[PDB]
């Protein structure tokens, strides 16, 4: 993606329905985000703000013809699938490049930087990657496992 | 028929005579095969024998006196116009020679030499694609199967499936044999095995629709071979590498995929040319063969001469073109389920290689270093890497040579620049090739049919030019160990298999020695190489790789010729090591150079890299060949380990040249020895002087003592019992029982002549002749039960098959016999559901 | 046998039970050796008691079909001739089944020995999968849907008005009524509306 | 042999009965193929085609009005041939010491004498036991199944 | 991939709404129920 396609609009329409239990229409904070997930449009706590949208519960709720210009801002703007700075944002302990960091600062520095998430997605990056006991454990594919994703398209 | 097999495939023979018992008071002895001086057997008469000792005259035109056990025997009709040369027990070259002569006049290229066979291998290609062709080889006789190699396989695979346990078809040979056009048959029978369901009209038609792993296994070697495979002109289509290949087969004999590694590829066929050697076939069929698509985007040429590793046409072989023989290999990419993508990112690669050549002292500056004020050239190498043309004329010119581990450089003129041009190919080519075959293999892993294989070993190619690379060197280290293979297999694990089976034999071991110094363990063959485990360093010497050859290959290797050093400065030094082949006049040097690399690890291995990370897969998951653990030191890679190694691929090949090797060394022996038979490759020229020669290195005589009972074909004595079908009773068996002198009674009840037969509870073991042609003839006599039971075999598929008219009718019938009356017949007076009614 | 033949073997084949007035002939000709006879008629014995119900009423419902007199002993064709119209629901042909099901007059003296002839009667017990399975080219049970299909589309013909009838008085098991509840209808599963 | 007799027209009515499945006494051009060989004239595939019949797809509907004088010339040169016959044969080939055949090998002694087996019938011989270890049938149990012809009628 | 969870439920939403109406409904239009217990006849 890098535009609004007519079928990410014929997706909202249907999954509009969800999101007031009703089967109505009226688009949930948390839900907002679920629904720009499920269109391919992934952006951080910062860049909804800019878009000026929500993806956490008590933010500003919307209805699906306000979501369109939130929707369309991050289309602008990067995460909807563009590389740049996620396996690019990755390893400085190293100066050497074998496509490998240390396993030791490749759990803890999501932990003491980044917007800090879970100790189990800590542990993910380090399972989709190799393991040898010279202490090289790949960076790099936990991200195109990303790029592979549940729907690489338009989530159903 | 009228006892000749009816031709459709080609090469079947039309014969003369039967090899049943009127040949046999024909032997010898009034004229004999003497040995030229000038190479060769020729034939000769004795004039006067003197005891002992004989005048044999040759027609060289000398008169000469020789020893009893030297003079041949003239070899008797049992080889003119037979499908016979199975029964070979005659010793020394020239029995084998007059042979094969009378086997190309007999409309025949591949014979049994007993059980370890001759093959003299043209390549010609008989039509596999018939639906006559997947009943031939879906067993037949043993003339309607030819003594071609598609023999072997049958009793192979009749052989595994009656006694339950593994064999292999082991190939040897030399320069002068392409071991992989020879196999290619071993796979079309076994591939041409299959049959396909019913059609449910009775149409016979159908098969050559099944099936992808037959048609995987195929493939596999036109992808093998267009790589690995360039040629020579005494030896067109020469794979100079070494492939293993595990063929796996099913409970019909159907192939299942096949496990097939590599062991090494050259890095000297392509970084110069010596005199009338051709670069790697791939080259020139992408070049003649290409579409326009290609053509535009890799910036190719069909015309030569404008490269210096790509010079050489075509060479004159039967049935290889180089343009059609791209659109073969691009489908058998297709095939195996590869990418789309990786084919042309691959041929990016592939194809500056051929750019690269005609380049050399480039000192003429741009920036005030040594580039280069060539353009064009250049450029089609720099857009298919993405480099830009400064990338590629600044690095080409001198190495970065570890000198202690830091970096320094040597002056170089116009022939040593020129050989680093030629290093940058030959890094791609190894590494691509590498990766390439072993991803390749993983789809190659599905079998879901019977866990049974035979295993092929081709390590071939060998060259005799003044240069050789080292690469060649260590392919000819295991040249070595296959004449051990053949050594423990004609000997020991022949008759140690006759004696499990019980078959009749004198267990009887001769000596003989071709090499027993090499051991097929990793740890002696890894004190070698001083040129390895020191070249990367200038801590190398070429004095003690002499010493350290001197101990560990030649103690009991006798076809060895020795070092004979020339003591000022770096080695221009000649050796020879046991082989089939010939003397090779060595050059020591520039192994030095290339090990410590041309054009180093880091160079090719930003090219690997990528700026979407799917670059990466297609070369590399991460750790070596394309991204670098950094620092000097270590051997092999890539970079594990560690960094700019300055490869050494060919250590990391001790340790798994152990783990291919044993295994192999257990395996029950299926041979076939091939041999040169003429240079120009071509049906009807034979050459004596080149067979005499590949044969006293191949120990002919030893090779005939115990292979003078040799049995090439094995299959299961009901099967042949029934064959003959046999109607007559008093005595005779129906039994499954012994063969021993048994044999004479199944055949003798009701017509028939014998002169073959051997010993079986199991495995029933037969010869070629007798069997065959009279076997056809019982399709002729066998009439009436036979041919009823064929007859209600149609009756049985018809009434299956149909779908519809099979057993419907009886259930419709009786399901009719309740709907006539279905609305009285689902109750009775007293109703009795009360339990669970929709109304009720 | 030809076009023709298959419509004269329906009225000459007749192999008992299938010797019986029909919809328009009886059943489809079985082949010329008399295996098939045995799918035609099954017969069991075992006798079940009078009286002990209360669904008992049952033999009431019957009764006026098989019993014109107040204390029956009528005429001995007549439980072979009106029983089959509307008794047990509609559509004659019931003739053999009806002989087979009542051994001489009916009454409730006699309903000891009809209740019991219900499991000896026609395609009764000896229960056998094979039967109706093999159509459909032995895949899964061969059930009352696939049937009513065949009658529209293959076999001989007959009364359309006994199936859509048959298909709608279903107890309904989900899988419909199976060749062992074809057979073993006496013992659970039976009809609904009109009759008997 | 035998001439025009009550005892054939039986067997030809039987066979055709079951032949059909329409219930309109109607069997296809093929069917005369099987039909004339269940009968025990030992047809030749020739002798199917010279009755226009076919080894393909069916193209026309015939009644045993049409069959029968075509039949009434078969049965001219015929051998009913005898059961025991092929048992003596088929013990020749042993794997056990008792009657007992591997599934290729019993395919392939037939492919290769004869009139010489089709792609077809080879998986027809081979269909019982495919695909698994191959695979071991049983003298008496194969010739059997076979004549008795896989239920002409049942009583179960 | 748990708004999969949520996506049958956008159908499943318009059953219950209906139904809310219909416990009402069925409370002035009784003897539309009567299921197995200890009551029936």
């Amino acid at each position: 993606m890098a535009d609004l396609k007519a079928a990410e609009v014929e997706k909202a329409r249907e999954h509009f329905e969800i999101y007031d239990w009703e089967g109505e229409g009226k688009i949930d904070a948390r839900d907002l985000g679920d629904l720009l997930r499920s269109l391919d449009c992934k952006p951080t706590l910062a860049m909804v703000k800019k878009n000026g949208g929500s993806d956490k519960r008590g933010e500003k709720k919307l209805t699906l013809e306000e979501f369109l210009p939130i929707f369309s801002q991050i289309k602008k703007e990067k995460e909807v699938g563009t590389l740049e700075d996620f396996m690019e944002g990755l390893k400085v302990y190293d100066k050497a490049e074998n496509g490998t960091m240390l396993a030791a600062e490749l759990a803890h520095v999501l932990l003491s930087l980044g917007e800090r998430l879970t100790d189990i997605e800590c542990e993910e990056i380090m399972r989709v990657c190799d393991e040898d006991d010279d202490g090289f454990l790949k960076y790099e594919p936990f991200v195109k496992t990303i790029i592979a994703g549940p729907f690489p398209d338009e989530g159903k | 028929m009228a006892e000749d097999p009816d031709p459709t495939e080609y090469l079947y023979i039309s014969m003369e005579q039967k090899r049943k018992d009127q040949t046999k008071p024909y032997d010898g002895k009034k004229m004999v095969w003497v040995a030229d001086e000038k190479e060769g057997y020729l034939l000769g008469l004795i004039k006067s024998t003197q005891g002992d000792i004989c005048t044999v005259d040759i027609e060289g035109q000398e008169s000469r006196q020789v020893k009893k056990d030297l003079l041949q025997q003239v070899n008797p009709p049992k080889y003119e116009k037979c499908e016979d040369m199975s029964n070979l027990t005659y010793l020394n070259d020239a029995s084998v020679l007059h042979n094969l002569k009378q086997r190309y006049y007999a409309n025949l290229i591949y014979t049994y030499s007993g059980l370890f066979c001759v093959a003299i291998n043209p390549y010609k290609r008989f039509p596999i694609y018939t639906n006559r062709t997947v009943q031939i080889y879906k067993g037949r006789r043993r003339t309607e199967v030819p003594p071609h190699l598609f023999a072997i396989s049958d009793g192979a695979y009749s052989a595994m499936l009656a006694n339950r346990e593994n064999q292999s078809m082991l190939i040897t040979g030399e320069s002068g044999a392409g071991k992989t056009e020879n196999t290619k048959k071993v796979i079309a029978y076994y591939a041409n095995v299959g049959a396909a369901t019913p059609k449910p009209g009775k149409e016979a038609p159908t098969k050559e629709k099944k099936a992808t792993l037959e048609d995987q296994v195929v493939q596999t070697n036109p992808v093998l071979e267009a790589f690995g495979n360039a040629k020579t002109v005494r030896n067109d289509n020469s794979s100079r590498f070494g492939k293993f290949i595990r063929i796996h087969f099913g409970p019909m004999g159907k192939l299942a995929g096949a496990d097939i590694e590599t062991y090494l590829l050259e890095k000297a066929r392509v970084i110069s040319q010596q005199t009338l050697e051709r670069s790697y076939h791939i080259f020139y069929q992408l070049m003649s063969g290409g579409i326009e698509n290609l053509k535009a985007d890799l910036l190719l040429s069909d015309d030569i001469y404008d490269y210096h590793f790509v010079s050489q046409g075509k060479i004159e072989i039967p049935g290889v073109d180089d343009a059609e023989e791209l659109r073969l290999t691009d489908t058998a990419f297709d095939i195996l389920g590869f990418s789309h993508e990786y084919k042309t990112d691959v041929y990016k690669i592939t194809a500056s290689c051929m750019h690269l050549g005609e380049m050399k002292f480039k000192q003429r500056p741009r920036e005030e270093q040594a580039e280069a004020d060539g353009t064009e050239e250049g450029e089609r190498v720099a857009h298919l890497l993405g480099v830009n043309a400064a990338d590629l004329y600044k690095n080409l010119v001198k190495p970065k040579i570890k000198v202690g581990n830091e970096m320094v450089t040597q002056g170089r003129n116009a022939t040593q620049v020129s050989y680093s041009v030629g290093g940058l190919a030959k890094a791609m080519f190894d590494r691509t090739f590498k990766w390439l075959v072993k991803r390749l293999n993983e789809t190659l892993d599905t079998k879901q049919k019977r866990q049974y294989f035979i295993g092929v070993l081709d390590i071939a190619g060998f060259e005799i030019f003044d240069y050789n690379g080292f690469e060649q060197l260590c392919i000819n280290f295991t040249n070595e160990k296959l004449q051990q293979f053949f050594n423990h297999h004609m000997f020991v694990l022949e008759q140690e298999e006759y004696k499990r089976e019980g078959i009749d034999w004198v267990f009887i071991d001769f000596g003989l020695d071709l090499a027993a110094c090499i051991e097929l363990i990793e740890k002696p063959m890894g004190i070698l190489s001083i040129l390895e485990e020191e070249s990367m360093f200038p801590k190398a010497t070429d004095k003690s790789f002499q010493d350290k050859l001197n101990a560990n290959h030649l103690g009991k290797s006798p076809n060895f010729v020795k070092p004979k050093p020339p003591k000022p400065g770096q080695q221009e030094a000649h050796f020879s090591i046991a082989h089939y082949a010939g003397t090779v006049p060595y050059n020591i040097t520039g192994w030095l150079e290339k090990n410590k690399d041309p054009v180093n690890d880091t160079v090719v291995d930003q090219f690997k890299k990528g700026s979407n990370k799917l670059v990466q897969e297609i070369f590399e998951d991460h750790p070596g060949l394309g991204a670098e653990e950094k620092g000097g030191g270590g051997k092999g890679g890539g970079g594990r380990k560690k960094g700019a190694s300055f490869q050494t691929v060919s250590a990391l090949y001790r340790e798994q040249l152990n783990r291919l090797m044993a295994s192999l060394h257990s395996t029950q022996p299926h041979f076939v020895r091939c041999i040169i038979p003429n240079e120009l490759k071509q049906p009807g020229v034979i050459d004596s002087g080149l067979v005499m020669h590949q044969l006293t290195c191949n120990g002919v005589l030893e090779g005939i003592r115990i292979c003078r009972k040799g049995f090439p074909n094995r299959m299961v004595y009901p099967d042949f019992k029934q064959r003959y079908t046999i109607l007559a009773a008093s005595a005779v068996p129906k039994g499954f029982v012994d063969a021993k002198k048994v044999t004479e009674a199944v055949l003798g009840a009701i017509q028939l002549d014998a002169n073959d037969y051997r010993l079986g509870n199991t495995k029933v073991f037969f010869r070629a002749g007798v069997l065959g042609r009279l076997e056809e003839m019982r399709d002729d006599r066998l009439g009436k039960i036979v041919t009823w039971l064929q007859a209600w075999i149609r009756w049985y598929l018809s009434k299956k098959e149909f779908k519809k008219l099979q057993e419907q009718r009886v259930a419709l019938l009786v399901i009719q016999r309740n709907l006539r009356k279905f609305l009285t017949l689902r109750n009775w007076l007293w109703y009795k559901l009360y339990i669970k009614v929709k109304p009720l | 046998m030809g076009d023709e033949e298959k419509k004269e073997k329906k009225k000459k084949s007749k192999k008992k039970s299938e010797e019986e007035g029909g919809d328009a002939a009886p059943a489809p000709p079985p082949p010329k050796p008399p295996s098939q006879k045995r799918r035609a008629q099954r017969s069991g014995s075992n006798v079940f008691a009078m009286f002990t119900q209360h669904q008992v009423q049952e033999f009431k419902e019957a009764f006026q079909l098989i019993d014109q007199d107040k204390d029956g002993f009528i005429s001995k064709n007549d439980i072979r001739a009106t029983f089959d119209s509307l008794g047990r629901l509609c559509t004659e042909q019931e003739l053999d089944s009806m002989v087979a099901e009542a051994p001489g007059p009916i009454n409730f003296t006699m309903f000891l020995t009809i209740f019991g002839d219900r499991i000896a009667g026609t395609d009764e017990e000896d229960v056998i999968v094979n039967a109706f399975n093999l159509f459909d080219e032995g895949e899964g049970k061969c059930k009352e849907e696939t049937l009513k299909r065949s009658l529209t589309t293959w076999g001989e013909k007959f009364s359309q008005d006994e199936v859509e009838e048959a298909l709608s008085e279903a107890p309904i098991d989900g899988n419909g009524l199976i060749d062992i509840k074809k057979f073993a209808q006496i013992l659970t599963k039976g009809a609904e509306e009109e009759g008997a």
